[PDB]
RNA sequence: GAUUACCCCUUCUACCUUUUGCAUAAUGGUUUAACCAGAAAAAAUCUAACAAAGAGAACUUUAGCUAGAUACCCCGAAACCA
């Protein structure tokens, strides 16, 4: 059995402190990174998403009436039908958007459920994911944010995912407003869209305890 | 939806960029253009492969002329160049019956004596 | 004085100072000195020497130098057969090398 | 649980190949063993890995009785 | 062994640029529109 | 292709459709622009998930099951009925 030794650095994110020490064993992890589930499962979330609103109108639900423009033989002109057709310009196309559709279609759940775990996996070694113990945010204000990401090296692009948004309003309201770098969400909202569109994961111990519960317990009923 | 944009547009000026110097509609319509320069396209090839065919007629022409001039014809000139074991090509030895009499006169002077001489072991 | 070369299968009547043009490459590098064989020699006093099925190559010699290997002009081959709906457009550019002779050697034997 | 998995594959209706999935180690040194071991008793080793993200061995003939029993005694 | 050589090399960080299927997962469906077939879409001539 | 910064000479029986066969004195087109006619997965092949189980309380199953990806275009009557 190998087991994979993680260290989680407790920042108490005041200022100029890397010092931290817990111990964490991440058996979520896996030895290679699914590169089709995870891409399939972008395509997926991709897909549930459309809202097939595209609509047209095919020459029977044109306006139009159906009459014969002129007589079949001795006009000298062309053999047609109602003006509505699609060779004319007055009509609409065939195989066209209007007849309505869904794009969506129901995925297998140890799929989604690899794909979650097989992107935090990609992360995690990444060197990108990190352990904290909390969060705090006392002056609450986006310099001190800003300073903060550039003074300790953060990456470009970093998700937040601690709270149980029970509680803490302090990190919130500052977190939440005007912030493009860095975004938030509740531990129990953790997807793998939200991770796969960060370069950067930043998680805390409640967080990482529920995703290690939900992520033991599915693929545990995954393997049984 | 899509649109037609500046593809058609840019292959039909492609088209007629290949149909300048083309006389009446065909440097002009695309259709005629694309018509001439598909004709002119196999004229390319047939014309390319028939060169070497019009070029080497020509150079027997002028090798045939050269050797009249010895009195000897084309026919006996080459059999006597292959049984001289002379591999050398009607355009290089048309190019020495113009510009190099002396050359030629020589060669014709030992078909003439290799000739006489076949004549004279047969006898 | 001139000379008769063959290579890649085409016969050339090279003089010194001439620029002549061989099909693709020769695997030299340029500004490298080559020599070739000789198919003919005909000196200007109207002396012609002619070996076969080659010359000496003690008693003549030609050497050159190549300048650059170009490419020729791109040619552009169609094929089309009529209501057959059979077109293929090929456009090929043949490779060539630049040569410069530089000096025809002819001794006394 | 059941020990190791495996894979019987259907190319076609009437044709039947044979499908491994790497459980425990390295591959390489497994499928070694798997070509020495079957060798003497095919007469011939047509073993191939197919690795992407993970590993499948698949060989020509039916040995899977010898490889679950293989498979079992070794413990991987 | 694939853990270690993935976590070795540094990467691009595998943005969403990055994701590419296995080979000969998604099939490039083919568009009766060329040279190919002629007008027919490969219906044959005339017939029912 | 040669040839002159232009041309004569030499080398070649329009396109498309329909056909055993068309440069055909068989068909369609004044030219140009734009518009305009292959959108259906059962069984199967293939890429992945798990495996005597798959699949989001519904079905299949003596290696199956689930998911994704692959093939079946338009215009035209004379007439009928209300």
């Amino acid at each position: 059995x190998x087991x994979x030794x993680x260290x989680x650095x407790x920042x108490x994110x005041x200022x100029x402190x890397x010092x931290g020490l817990t111990e964490l064993h991440p058996d979520v992890f896996s030895t290679a990174p699914r590169l089709d589930i995870l891409h399939q499962v972008a395509i997926w979330q991709k897909n549930f998403k459309r809202i097939s609103y595209a609509k047209t109108k095919t020459r029977a639900e044109v306006r139009g009436g159906g009459r014969k423009p002129w007589v079949q033989k001795g006009s000298g002109r062309a053999r047609h039908g109602s003006i509505r057709s699609p060779i004319w310009r007055g009509g609409g196309v065939a195989h066209g958007p209007r007849g309505p559709t869904s794009y969506y279609y129901m995925l297998p759940m140890k799929v989604r459920v690899q794909g979650l775990k097989v992107a935090l996996t990609v992360k995690l070694a990444q060197d990108d994911l990190h352990i904290v113990d909390s969060l705090e945010l006392p002056t609450a204000d986006p310099q001190y944010l800003i300073e903060l990401a550039r003074y300790r090296r953060w990456g470009d692009s970093v998700l937040l995912v601690d709270l149980e948004h029970e509680d803490m309003p302090q990190n919130v309201v500052a977190a939440t407003s005007g912030l493009k770098t860095f975004n938030l969400v509740p531990a129990v909202g953790l997807n793998v869209h939200s991770m796969l569109k960060h370069q950067t994961l930043v998680l805390t111990l409640p967080t990482v305890a529920f995703l290690e519960e939900k992520l033991x317990x599915x693929x545990x009923x995954x393997x049984x | 939806l899509r649109s037609r944009v500046t593809d058609r547009y840019w292959r039909v000026q492609e088209v007629l960029k290949h149909a300048r110097h083309f006389r009446g509609r065909k440097n002009r319509c695309y259709r005629l253009a694309v018509r001439a320069v598909t004709r002119a396209f196999v004229k390319c090839t047939r014309a390319r492969r028939l060169k070497k065919r019009s070029l080497r007629t020509l150079w027997i022409n002028r090798i045939t002329a050269a050797s009249q001039e010895h009195g000897l014809k084309y026919p006996a000139f080459i059999i006597n160049l292959i049984k001289c074991q002379v591999e050398l090509n009607r355009k290089v030895l048309a190019d020495l019956a113009i510009y190099e009499p002396k050359t030629f006169k020589s060669l014709a002077a030992l078909a003439k004596r290799r000739r006489x001489x076949x004549x004279x072991x047969x006898x | 004085l001139f000379a008769v070369v063959h290579f890649a299968g085409h016969q050339w009547k090279v003089t010194a100072e001439d620029l002549i043009l061989i099909e693709n490459e020769l695997d030299v590098a340029c500004g490298e000195r080559i020599r070739l064989e000789k198919v003919l020699l005909v000196g200007a006093d109207n002396f012609t020497l002619l070996g076969k099925p080659l010359l000496g190559k003690e008693l003549v010699r030609v050497e050159a130098t190549v300048i650059e290997k170009t490419e020729s002009w791109p040619k552009i081959n169609m094929k089309f057969q009529k209501r057959k709906n059979y077109q293929r457009k090929r456009i090929t550019v043949n490779p060539q090398t630049v040569l410069r002779i530089n000096s025809i050697e002819x001794x006394x034997x | 649980m059941h020990n190791i998995p495996v894979y019987r594959d259907i190319t076609h209706g009437n044709r039947q190949m044979t499908v491994i999935r790497k459980v425990e180690g390295d591959i390489w040194a497994l499928q070694k063993d798997v070509e020495d071991f079957l060798s003497p008793l095919l007469g011939k080793t047509p073993v191939t890995q197919v690795n992407e993200v993970t590993g499948t061995l698949r060989v020509k003939g039916y040995f899977d009785q010898q490889l679950k029993a293989w498979l079992l005694e070794k413990g991987f | 062994x694939x853990x270690x050589x993935x976590x070795x090399x540094x990467x691009x960080x595998v943005s969403l640029a990055n994701l590419k299927p296995n080979p000969g997962s998604r099939k490039p469906e083919r568009r009766p529109r060329g040279r190919r077939r002629g007008r027919k879409c490969g219906r044959g001539h005339k017939g029912e």
